[PDB]
């Protein structure tokens, strides 16, 4: 039992050690949001609670109704085929960085929207300028990633907390 | 052993020392007297009379007019448990504690003390220095930020540290490996050849390390040397 | 002033952890962090050597109405060291009424002599 | 008792059954007797001579070269802790042990038989064979890979599990589902007949749950059934 | 090579507790995971399945040198058995020396004997 205690101990250091950083990064996220105001923008790294399944959801659905590396790997595992990957993306993009992106998609997107405190909620756009949308709605999507993985590493560090009251 | 040191601190005059194998043992022989005796156990089955007996081996080894015994002391602490009897009770005797940790022994650091959970009656500037004091404050609170970021660094890649977590970590583990000195007697178990560090030779390395004079050299210099003199000529040594 | 000491103090201690890992939240909890960070550093005593109760309330006094704010969080300990001497010789009117009556002395005189002090400190 | 089942074992060397429903009482009468005997107490105040008592009697339960008893014994584990003296010098005389915990009892698995905690001498690939000897081996690793994933879950959850220990947790909560079978003394508990599961029908049915074959079936499908097959008939009623 | 596998095991017992977010984590705790799976992999044995000590000193160190990395991790034993096999075909010089000297042989036909083995496998 005190390896276990002693365990669960550690893995809730080991959350309130992530979610501080969630903290942190959100603030930076937010305030570069604020200086600055079919596609899927989904994050890299996991622990985000739903923050990813709520979108892969959504868009599986709508696809099977009107089209009849976590992102990509939901995909891949899905089997089906894509054109263009961004997988690994900075936390602060310059506008040169996804210019390109933006410039080979352009030539119906789905993402995240930031309320803060779990208030995060998917969003459409069909469109077809546009790169600046699409800037926007990445910027909002990476506040939201942060925001859903602070509350989410939260919510285990109060489960963790609960472990160890009961035991 | 404690009555022999007595003698030649007195009758001698020079300081004299007293090495002691295991506490741990003298009181769980002290606890089996007592249990063949009759008298009830007190606490974890432990004799009745065990801070007694502790305060009177642990009290005649005092600095008197005549001369000084300076004592070391190995504590074996069962199951990792503290707050075991034993342990508990020397705790109230010992001016200094090092602490040795089987997990930086795992990793090659010898000897194997825990830097953070070393304890001295002396590390304040009245006794040491300004300087030491400084030097040894500083490593400590270097190595306490290291302890700290071990989990980001874990999980996420050291490009998420900001620059100075970045410089902290780089200095914390030369730091780390550098406390780690060759045995005199590890020539027995490894083979190479020991060192003698002084304390002002230790300050000045430990200084220097943290002044940022040698962040160019691999950790592995540091791993296992006497003086950071050593640490340059290990580096040449592996072709640096 | 115990009571706005507690508070500041609670409200910091709170939440030292937050600050560590950079990247501060709104100006409120930078202005709690930073008086916070003067609490703690001004609390910190020097072993034997204790302070006259006539010494800890006035610089309490000046901890707790926005004075040490403008000082560096490493300097609040030698302005502390300072500020005893300048008030054993030049501030003896603000001691003397707290020993005669044990109540702060009048608000505008403590404030123009702390001010003064605050002036003449060399940072 | 004891006494009977050897002279069918020795004087007529014939092979015997010896059931006993409850060997700890022995011990416990024992100990109940022990302060009043004379004799000092020993820890958790059971007598100091327990093991030594309780292996006289143990001994003399074994098969002979004169004939084969076939022993099955059931000890009582007082206030759930098997770490009690007198089951814990039990566990040293027996070839097989099954462990029934009050945890699993709870949750409908009966005969709520620890998977993991019950071992016995003859669970080797050269005495139940290479299949038998590797299904009952994944199986017991699946189990335990999955008591040990519940920590994670519920701190983590479940959507932050990986592929691999979705799967794990999955095919887990199946086996340990199939695990449970109807009793024919149950039809009274349960007014439901009971069955008879031959070891290839257990052990095919096993190699096909961890495979994959039986993925998508409900997990309540495997509740108190028989064969494999009765899981599918059961699933169909659903 | 014992030494380099207690600094391997020592390096893993350091990254189990982050196994729990172990398919997003970092590069170089992922390779010291694998190398801690490889590791646990090898060190599994059978019952009454004893060892020569030479195979013992030459199977620990493929796994330390690296040479298992590429290998999926399943097959662990089974190459713990076939490769064991292979020395017995070939590598009998390298035993011989082994269980001679009481000293590790020439590295570099270790090494060549691994490769063999491994483009056998």
């Amino acid at each position: 039992i005190k390896t276990r205690i002693n365990a669960t101990k550690k893995t809730s250091q080991i959350t309130k050690a992530m979610e501080m950083v969630s903290t942190s990064k959100l603030n930076r996220a937010e305030q570069n949001a604020k200086s600055f105001v079919y596609l899927v923008i989904t994050s890299d790294r996991g622990l985000a609670g739903a923050y990813n399944s709520n979108v892969l959801r959504l868009v599986y659905q709508t696809i099977q109704k009107r089209h009849a590396r976590v992102g990509l790997s939901f995909f891949r595992k899905r089997n089906m085929p894509v054109i263009l990957d961004i997988t690994r993306l900075p936390d602060q993009p310059s506008f040169a960085d996804i210019k390109e992106i933006a410039r080979k998609t352009v030539g119906y997107m789905y993402y995240n929207h930031y309320v803060s405190a779990i208030q995060q909620e998917v969003t459409e756009r069909k469109l077809l300028y546009a790169e600046s949308l699409i800037y926007g709605a990445l910027l909002d999507a990476k506040a939201s990633e942060h925001a859903a993985r602070m509350t989410a590493m939260k919510n285990a560090t109060d489960n963790a907390n609960e472990l160890i009251r009961t035991l | 052993g404690l009555t022999m040191a007595e003698y030649f601190r007195d009758e001698q005059g020079q300081d004299v020392l007293l090495f002691i194998d295991n506490i741990f043992r003298f009181t769980q022989a002290g606890s089996e007297v007592s249990a063949l005796l009759g008298r009830m156990p007190s606490a974890v089955g432990y004799q009745p009379t065990l801070a007694t007996e502790m305060g009177q081996l642990q009290e005649r080894i005092t600095s008197t007019a005549k001369g000084s015994i300076t004592s070391i002391q190995a504590i074996y602490v069962p199951a990792d448990d503290y707050t075991d009897p034993a342990p508990a009770t020397t705790f109230s005797h010992l001016d200094a504690t090092t602490n040795l940790e089987r997990k930086l022994a795992e990793m090659g650091i010898y000897p194997a003390v825990d830097p953070l959970a070393s304890t001295s009656r002396a590390l304040a500037p009245e006794i040491v220095g300004e300087e030491h004091y400084q030097v040894a404050r500083k490593v400590q609170q270097t190595l306490q930020r290291y302890k700290e970021l071990q989990d980001i660094i874990a999980i996420l890649g050291m490009d998420e540290l900001s620059d100075e977590d970045k410089l902290v970590v780089h200095r914390a583990r030369r730091i780390q490996f550098f406390l780690s000195q060759n045995f005199h007697v590890a020539e027995q178990f490894t083979g190479q050849p020991g060192s003698y560090v002084p304390v002002k030779e230790t300050v000045r390395g430990f200084k220097e390390i943290l002044e940022g004079k040698y962040d160019h050299l691999p950790e592995d210099a540091f791993r296992l040397v006497g003086r950071i003199e050593e640490v340059v000529e290990k580096a040449k040594a592996m072709g640096v | 002033v115990a009571g706005t000491l507690r508070l500041d103090l609670a409200a910091y201690r709170e939440l030292e952890a937050f600050a560590q890992f950079g990247s501060d939240l709104d100006k409120a909890t930078q202005a709690k962090l930073a008086r916070g960070a003067r609490t703690v550093e001004v609390l910190k005593q020097d072993l034997h050597q204790p302070i006259p109760v006539e010494k800890q309330v006035l610089i309490i006094y000046a901890l707790t109405r926005g004075f040490l704010d403008d000082i560096p969080v490493e300097d609040v300990r030698r302005f502390e060291k300072e500020f005893y001497l300048f008030l054993d010789q030049n501030g003896q009117h603000l001691l003397e009424h707290i020993r005669t009556t044990k109540d702060l002395p009048n608000e505008d005189d403590l404030n123009k002599a702390i001010e003064a002090f605050k002036k003449t400190f060399v940072v």
